[PDB]
C-alpha cells in the first residue's frame, strides 16, 4: 500500500507543478509563436513522414537478446540447485550460442548501418 | 635602390610576354590584345566563344597548368556597348605563376560555363548572375546566391542605386516583414572629390 | 500588512528571479559575436551572473543581436523572437544592429533591428568591448528591477 | 470514343471556367473571337480538361485545341 | 620546408611489450585519464575572472571609445568647421553646419554624430588638425533608446567637459607616437 | 539587326516556353497556399500570376523573353521548394504600400512629384 502511496504522491507533485506552470504565468498566444521551430525558417514538410531507420536489424536483434537476458536472469536461483553440472552446462551453452549468433551477425555486417 | 619606390624586375615581364606570345600563336581563333603590366601580371583577352577551349588548354596543357580557379569576376563599364568584363584569374602551382583571362558580355549576350573545367566556378557564376545579370549556359543550378529570395535587380550594375529601391520593416497589421519603397532619414552625401588637374600624364587621353 | 507593500515585495522577488537568471540565445551574426564569446570567457564569466546560452528560443529569455541584420535574415530573426516566450527582452549589440552602421546605405541591410523587433537596450561600438556588453546586461538587469507589474495589476 | 458524354463534360468544364458569358457558348464557338479570350485563359481551359479526364496532353496540341469540338476530337483520338 | 603531421608512421614492428602496452591503453583508457588530469589541474588554478564592475579590464591611452569635442584651456572651442572629420568618416556619421560666430570666428552650429553609424575607427581625431574631436576612453554609455545615441554639439561638448582630465592625459601620453 | 539567340530563334518558341511556365505556376499555386499557410484563396494567387505575366506582355525581343522565363523558373523553383517563406510570397500583393493615385490632381495635392 505504501508503494502505491509514494508513487501517487509523486504523480500529484508533478501534476501540481504542471498546473501552476500552466495557470500562474501571463500568456500571449499567436500563430507565429505557436508554430514549429526549424531554425528560424518555415518547415518544408511535416515531421510525421517516414524517417528511415538504418539500425532496424540491430533493433530486431536487440529483441532476441532481451529475451536471452530474460532467460539468463533466473541464475541466482538456478545456482541453489543440486543438479549443478546441468545448470553450468546449460548456461554455458546458452551464452555460447548467443555469442555465436552475435558473431555471425557481426561478420555478415548486420551491426553496420545501411547507408 | 630608392627606398620609397618599388623594386622592379624585367625578368618576369619577359617570361610572361613570351608565354603570352605562346598563347596568342597557339590560340589565334580566340585571342585578342594580350598585354603585360608594369607590375608583373599577364592579361589575355579573348572572344567569349573561346572561354572553354582557352581555360581547358591552360588547365590541361603541360607548359600551362593553371588548374586552380582563384577568382571569377565581372566589371560593369556602361560606356562600351558590351558592359560586363568577365575575368578569370588563375594559378599554376607547377610554375608558381598567375594569369588572367578576360571576356566581354552584355545584358542579352550570355556566355558558356566552365564548371566542366573548374568546378569552383559554379558559385562564382551564380554570383555573377545575381550581381550583374549575366547568364551562363549549361550551368547545373543557376539561381541566386547572395541576394534575397525575391530580389529584383542586379546590384553591382553601376546603374543600380547604392541604397536600392525598397526597404524592409515589420507591420503588426499583417504580422509580417514587408518591403516598402526606400525612404531615408539621412540621404547619402555625394562628394565630388576628383581634382581638376591632370595627375598622371602617362595615361593622358588625346582628344 | 498592506497588500500594496506585499505586492511590491512579491514583484521584487519576481524581478530578482527573471533577472538573476537571464538565459540568452545562441544567435550571433557577425563580428560582434566574437565579443559575445569573449564575454562568455574566463575574464568575464557570464554564468557568474546567472547568464546561460540556451540554443532553443523556446527556452531563452533574451536575444542579443550580435551583428549585421540583412533583409534575407530579418524574417528569421522576427520568427525566432516571436517564438521566444514572454517575458522576452532584446539587446542590440553594435552599430550594425542599432542603425545599420558601416552598411547603413546598403541595399541589403535593415537600418536598425529596432524596425523588425522592439529593443530594450542599445550597446554601441564596432565592436562593443565585452566589458561594454556586460555593462549592458547589467543595465538590463536594472531595467527589470524596475518592471512593477503586479503593482499595476493591483492599481487597475 | 464517346463523342456525346465527352462533349457534356467539356461544355461543363467550359461553363465552370466562369470567365466566359454563355450567350455565345456552343460546341464550335471560337475561344478568341466568339468568346473573347486570349492565350492564357485558353491554357487554363485546356488544363481544366487535363484535370477532368486525367490524361496529360502536350502544348503542341493544347494550342490547336481552339474550340470545344477540337477538344472533343482530341479527347476521342487520345482516349 | 615542410614536415609531416600524421605520416611519421613507419613499417610495422611489433613485440609482446608493445602489444601489451597498446592493449592496456585500449582497456584501461590511458589517454583519457590524461585529459581528466588536465581538467583536474585547471580546477586547482587561479581563475582569470575579474570582479566586474569593481575591478575592470586593462586598456591603453590609444583606446578609442566615446567621442567628445574639446576646448583650449581658455574655454574656446577647438573646432573650426574644416569638415575633414565628415569628409573622411567612412560611415557618413558626422554632420556639420558652420556659420560666422558673432565675434567673427569660424565655428559650427551643427555637429552631429550618429553613434549607430560610427565604426569607432579614429579617422576623425587623426584628421582634426586642432585635436578637437577625439574618441575618448568611455565605453559604458549604453542606452535604453535609439535616439539617445544620436549626439549633437551640446552632448559632445559636455562629454569633453566631463572627460578632459583623462582625454588630455591620454593625449599627452600618445601624441609623440603621431 | 543580326544577333545571337539565347534559346528561341523567334517569338513563337519563346511564347511556347512562356505558356509552359504559366502552366507550372497555375498548377503550383494551390500547393504553396496549402504548405505556406497563406491566408489567401487560390484565385487571388492565379490572378496575381496573370498580372505579373502581363506586366511584361509588351516585350518583342525573344532574348528578353527567354531571360524573363529563366527568372520566372528560378522563382518557381524558390517557391516549389520552400526556400522562400510566406513573407516573400505576399511581397507580391503589396498589402501595405499606400497606392499612389494616377489622378494628376491628387499627385498635385500631395507633393511635387509628377
Ligand atoms: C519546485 C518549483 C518551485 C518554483 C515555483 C515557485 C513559483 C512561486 C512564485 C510565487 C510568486 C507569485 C506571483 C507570480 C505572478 C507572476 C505572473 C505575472 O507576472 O503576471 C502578471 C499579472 C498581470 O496582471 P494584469 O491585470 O496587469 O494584466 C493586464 C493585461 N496585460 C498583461 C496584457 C497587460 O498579474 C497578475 O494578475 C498576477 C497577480 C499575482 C497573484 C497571482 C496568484
Ligand atoms: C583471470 C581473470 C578472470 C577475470 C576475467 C577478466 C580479466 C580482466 C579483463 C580486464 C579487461 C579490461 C576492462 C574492460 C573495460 C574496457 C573495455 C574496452 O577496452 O573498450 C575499449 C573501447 C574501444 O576503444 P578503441 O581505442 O576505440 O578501440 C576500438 C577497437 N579497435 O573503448 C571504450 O570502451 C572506452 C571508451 C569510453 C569513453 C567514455 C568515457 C570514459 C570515462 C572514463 C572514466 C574512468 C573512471 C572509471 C570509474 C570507475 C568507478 C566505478
Ligand atoms: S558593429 Fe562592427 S564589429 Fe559589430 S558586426 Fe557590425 S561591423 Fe562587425
Ligand atoms: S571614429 Fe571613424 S566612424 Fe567614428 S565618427 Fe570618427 S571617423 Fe567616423
Ligand atoms: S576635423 Fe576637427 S576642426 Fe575640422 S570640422 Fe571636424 S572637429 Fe572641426
Amino acid at each position: 500500500m505504501n508503494l502505491y502511496t509514494v508513487i501517487f504522491i509523486n504523480i500529484l507533485l508533478s501534476l501540481t507543478l504542471i498546473l501552476v506552470a500552466f495557470w500562474l504565468p501571463q500568456m500571449n498566444l499567436y500563430s507565429e509563436k505557436a508554430n514549429p521551430y526549424e531554425c528560424g525558417f518555415d518547415p518544408t514538410s511535416s515531421a510525421r513522414l517516414p524517417f528511415s531507420m538504418k539500425f532496424f536489424l540491430v533493433a530486431i536483434t536487440f529483441l532476441l537478446f532481451d529475451l536471452e537476458i530474460a532467460l539468463l536472469l533466473p541464475l541466482p536461483w538456478a545456482i541453489q540447485t543440486i543438479k549443478t553440472s546441468t545448470m553450468m552446462i546449460m548456461a554455458f551453452i546458452l551464452v555460447t550460442i548467443l555469442s555465436l549468433g552475435l558473431a555471425y551477425e557481426w561478420t555478415q555486417k548486420g551491426l553496420e548501418w545501411t547507408e | 635602390k630608392r627606398p620609397t619606390v618599388r623594386p622592379r624586375s624585367d625578368v618576369t615581364h619577359k617570361q610572361l610576354s613570351a608565354f603570352g606570345e605562346y598563347v596568342a600563336e597557339i590560340l589565334p581563333k580566340y585571342v585578342q590584345q594580350v598585354q603585360v603590366s608594369c607590375l608583373d601580371e599577364l592579361e589575355i583577352c579573348i572572344h567569349p566563344d573561346g572561354v572553354i577551349p582557352t581555360l581547358t588548354f591552360l588547365r590541361d596543357h603541360t607548359n600551362a597548368q593553371f588548374k586552380s580557379l582563384a577568382d571569377l569576376t565581372a566589371v560593369d563599364v556602361p560606356t562600351r556597348q558590351n558592359r560586363f568584363e568577365i575575368v578569370y584569374n588563375l594559378l599554376s602551382l607547377r610554375f608558381n605563376s598567375r594569369i588572367r583571362v578576360k571576356t566581354y558580355a552584355d545584358e542579352l549576350t550570355p556566355i558558356d560555363s566552365i564548371v566542366s573545367v573548374h568546378i569552383a566556378a559554379n558559385w562564382y557564376e551564380r554570383e555573377v548572375w545575381d550581381m550583374f545579370g549575366v547568364f551562363f549556359f549549361n550551368h547545373p543550378d543557376l539561381r541566386r546566391i547572395l541576394t534575397d529570395y525575391g530580389f529584383e535587380g542586379h546590384p553591382f550594375r553601376k546603374d543600380f542605386p547604392l541604397t536600392g529601391y525598397v526597404e524592409l520593416r515589420y507591420d503588426d497589421e499583417v504580422k509580417r516583414v514587408v518591403a516598402e519603397p526606400v525612404e531615408l532619414a539621412q540621404e547619402f552625401r555625394k562628394f565630388d572629390l576628383n581634382s581638376p588637374w591632370e595627375a598622371f600624364p602617362a595615361y593622358r587621353q588625346p582628344p | 500588512s498592506r497588500a500594496e507593500y506585499v505586492v511590491t515585495k512579491l514583484d521584487d522577488l519576481i524581478n530578482w528571479a527573471r533577472r538573476s537568471s537571464l538565459w540568452p540565445m545562441t544567435f550571433g551574426l557577425a563580428c560582434c559575436a566574437v565579443e559575445m564569446m569573449h564575454m562568455a570567457a574566463p575574464r568575464y564569466d557570464m554564468d557568474r551572473f546567472g547568464v546561460v546560452f540556451r540554443a532553443s528560443p523556446r527556452q531563452a529569455d533574451v536575444m542579443i543581436v550580435a551583428g549585421t541584420l540583412t533583409n534575407k535574415m530579418a524574417p528569421a530573426l522576427r520568427k525566432v523572437y516571436d517564438q521566444m516566450p514572454e517575458p522576452r527582452y532584446v539587446v542590440s549589440m553594435g552599430s550594425c544592429a542599432n542603425g545599420g552602421g558601416y552598411y547603413h546605405y546598403s541595399y541589403s541591410v535593415v537600418r536598425g533591428c529596432d524596425r523588425i523587433v522592439p529593443v530594450d537596450i542599445y550597446v554601441p561600438g564596432c565592436p562593443p568591448t565585452a566589458e561594454a556588453l556586460l555593462y549592458g546586461i547589467l543595465q538590463l538587469q536594472r531595467k527589470i528591477k524596475r518592471e512593477q507589474k503586479l503593482k499595476i495589476w493591483y492599481r487597475r | 470514343l464517346t463523342l456525346d458524354g465527352i462533349k457534356d463534360r467539356v461544355l461543363y468544364v467550359l461553363k465552370l471556367y466562369d470567365k466566359i458569358d454563355p450567350e455565345k457558348l456552343s460546341v464550335n464557338s471560337h475561344f478568341m473571337k466568339d468568346l473573347g479570350l486570349d492565350s492564357l485563359d485558353q491554357v487554363e481551359i485546356i488544363m481544366a480538361m487535363e484535370d477532368e479526364f486525367g490524361f496529360e496532353i502536350p502544348d503542341i496540341d493544347a494550342e490547336k485545341l481552339m474550340c470545344p469540338q477540337e477538344i472533343v476530337d482530341y479527347i476521342a483520338d487520345k482516349k | 620546408t615542410y614536415k609531416y603531421v600524421n605520416k611519421k608512421e613507419q613499417e610495422s614492428e611489433v613485440d609482446m611489450k608493445s602489444a601489451t602496452d597498446n592493449a592496456a591503453r585500449i582497456l584501461m583508457w590511458t589517454e583519457l585519464i590524461r585529459g581528466l588530469g588536465m581538467t583536474l589541474s585547471y580546477l586547482f588554478r587561479e581563475p582569470a575572472t575579474i570582479n566586474y564592475p569593481f575591478e575592470k579590464g586593462p586598456l591603453s591611452p590609444r583606446f578609442r571609445g566615446e567621442h567628445a569635442l574639446r576646448r583650449y584651456p581658455s574655454g574656446e572651442e577647438r573646432c573650426i568647421a574644416c569638415k575633414l572629420c565628415e569628409a573622411i568618416c567612412p560611415a557618413q556619421a558626422i554632420t556639420i553646419e558652420a556659420e560666422p560666430r558673432a565675434d567673427g570666428s569660424r565655428r559650427t552650429t551643427r555637429y552631429d554624430i550618429d553613434m549607430t553609424k560610427c565604426i569607432y575607427c579614429g579617422f576623425c581625431q587623426e584628421a582634426c588638425p586642432v585635436d578637437a574631436i577625439v574618441e575618448g576612453p568611455n565605453f559604458e554609455f549604453s542606452t535604453e533608446t535609439h535616439e539617445e545615441l544620436l549626439y549633437n554639439k551640446e552632448k559632445l561638448l559636455n562629454n569633453g567637459d566631463k572627460w578632459e582630465a583623462e582625454i588630455a592625459a591620454n593625449i599627452q601620453a600618445d601624441y609623440l607616437y603621431r | 539587326t543580326s544577333v545571337k539567340p539565347i534559346f528561341s530563334r523567334d517569338l513563337n518558341e519563346a511564347k511556347r516556353r512562356v505558356r509552359e511556365l504559366y502552366r507550372a505556376w497555375y498548377r503550383e499555386v494551390p500547393n504553396t497556399v496549402h504548405l505556406m499557410q497563406l491566408d489567401i484563396t487560390v484565385k487571388q494567387g492565379r490572378d496575381k500570376v496573370r498580372e505579373m505575366f502581363m506586366k511584361n506582355a509588351h516585350v518583342t525581343d525573344p532574348r528578353v523573353v527567354d531571360l524573363l522565363v529563366i527568372k520566372g523558373k528560378m522563382e518557381l523553383q524558390e517557391t516549389i521548394k520552400v526556400w522562400k517563406q510566406r513573407t516573400h510570397v505576399m511581397r507580391f500583393f503589396h498589402e501595405t504600400e499606400t497606392p499612389r493615385p494616377k489622378d494628376f490632381l491628387s499627385k498635385f495635392y500631395m507633393g511635387h512629384d509628377p
